[PDB]
């Protein structure tokens, strides 16, 4: 069956390179054609490039000479190169399989890249517990709060995803830099805090990943 | 260069009816040759990447449901879904492939549903965010509709304005309502200077807005 996974930096500065990877499954990147599409924070698509099965390349007018594409068909691979970076190559990155006109088009999940000097900084996650004797009912949210980091993304998911049902993870706000998060999650009083709630926040950019349980305030 | 400018904007509209855009290319996307024209539609859900719907102007994709329809040639098409169902929510683009691919602005549909109230949770500062210097109150309006909704937060009974970052949550796609998180950010100093902190969600379906709060004491 047909995957495609994209790996790139996630922070890469102005005026430096971003070199981004398209690894497929289940097909040969000779009989398909594999294109770039990017999409800036809240806004529309813009394709990027294709490179065709005979090899040929085309790119999109924009970025006439600071976007290449490759590819390795023994490493089952595609790369998208960018030079002479802006700002506004913040985007998330996706490569999809293409065919000439047809059946086939199918789009990766795409990768998050910002182009900043700003230093990537990991966050600080704090418990959102209840006000301990305030408000008793049938339902109880509690939240996580994961501020001061960049870049984005962050993931957030309750009891290492078993709780997904009544989440609300907020998006993110950027505060001087720096971004901002929360995430609610709303269950039973029959559960918390007899059995137990932990919000899981990773940080990819980092390299980090934070646990923490919600306790009783 | 094509440009493809699509319409409306953004579109809401209630579960079962049946709605339309217009995608209208720069020039004539129909090439004599394959006698075909060269247009696809692509949906996005909130939070996933985008999938094609259709190819050439009008041929459904490999699992794509009835009730959405292509048409047109040369240089105007439309889209159509028969009944608009809840899963349909997202935004939707057209794409031009008879020169260098160009992508419409996008079309965001969304879903009409009855009022509904926030469900509001106030959150003072963690005990671990104050060791840092750092005191942010957190409050959560969940599941309400429709989006614009107002939030006043009011330390010791005055109204304060600096400090506040707001998210929206996308539409829920279950329950066609939205969430947000309101967040006042202080410093551990002006914090514990007062008393009385609340959080204030004055909405159109109630006269009187929705108010929670506590007092650190
Ligand atoms: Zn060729
Ligand atoms: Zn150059
Ligand atoms: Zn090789
Ligand atoms: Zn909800
Ligand atoms: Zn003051």
């Amino acid at each position: 069956e047909v995957m495609l996974v994209e790996s790139g930096p996630g922070l890469v500065a102005p005026s430096q390179s971003l070199s981004i990877t398209c690894t497929v499954s289940g097909f040969s990147l000779s009989d398909y054609g594999v294109s770039w599409i990017r999409q800036p924070p809240g806004k529309g698509l813009e394709w990027l490039g294709v490179i065709w099965g005979d090899g040929s390349t085309y790119y999109a007018s924009a970025l006439k000479f600071r976007l290449t594409i490759s590819k390795d068909s023994s490493k089952s691979q595609v790369f998208l190169n960018m030079h002479s970076l802006q700002t506004d190559d913040s985007a998330m990155y996706y490569c999809a399989k293409h065919t000439y006109g047809g059946p086939g088009d199918s789009w990766g999940q795409g990768t998050s890249v910002t182009v900043s000097s700003a230093s990537t900084t990991p966050p600080s996650v704090f418990p959102l517990a209840p006000g301990s004797a305030a408000q008793t009912n049938s339902m109880v949210t509690l939240g996580c709060l994961v501020k001061g980091y960049f870049p984005e993304p962050v993931t957030v998911t309750w009891n290492s995803g078993s709780l997904s049902s009544g989440v609300h993870t907020f998006p993110a706000v950027l505060q001087s830099d720096l971004y901002t998060l929360s995430s609610s999650v709303t269950v039973p009083s029959s559960p918390r805090p007899s059995e137990t709630v932990t919000c899981n926040v990773a940080h990819p950019a980092s390299s980090t990943k934070v646990d923490k349980k919600i306790v009783p305030r | 260069d094509i440009q493809m400018t699509q319409s409306p904007s953004s579109l809401a509209v209630s579960p079962g009816e049946k709605v339309t855009m217009s995608c209208r290319s720069s020039q004539s996307l129909f090439n004599s040759r394959t006698r075909k024209n060269y247009l696809a539609w692509y949906q996005q859900k909130p939070g996933q990447s985008p999938t094609k719907l259709i190819y050439w102007a009008s041929t459904r994709e490999s699992g794509v449901p009835d009730r959405f329809t292509g048409s047109g040639s040369g240089t105007d098409f439309t889209l159509t879904i028969s009944s608009v169902q809840a899963e349909d929510l997202a935004i939707y683009y057209c794409k031009q492939s008879y020169d260098l691919p160009t992508f419409g602005a996008g079309t965001k549909l969304e879903l009409k549903r009855s009022d509904a109230a926030p469900t509001v949770s106030i959150f003072p500062p963690s005990s671990e965010q104050l060791t840092s210097g750092g005191a942010s109150v957190v409050c959560f309006l969940n599941n309400f509709y429709p989006k614009d909704i107002n939030v006043k937060w009011k330390i010791d009974g005055s109204e304060r304005q600096n400090g506040v970052l707001n998210s929206w949550t996308d539409q829920d796609s279950k329950d066609s309502t939205y969430s947000m998180s309101s967040t006042l950010t202080l410093t551990k100093d002006e914090y514990e200077r007062h008393n009385s902190y609340t959080c204030e969600a004055t909405h159109k379906t109630s006269t009187s807005p929705i108010v929670k709060s506590f007092n650190r004491n």
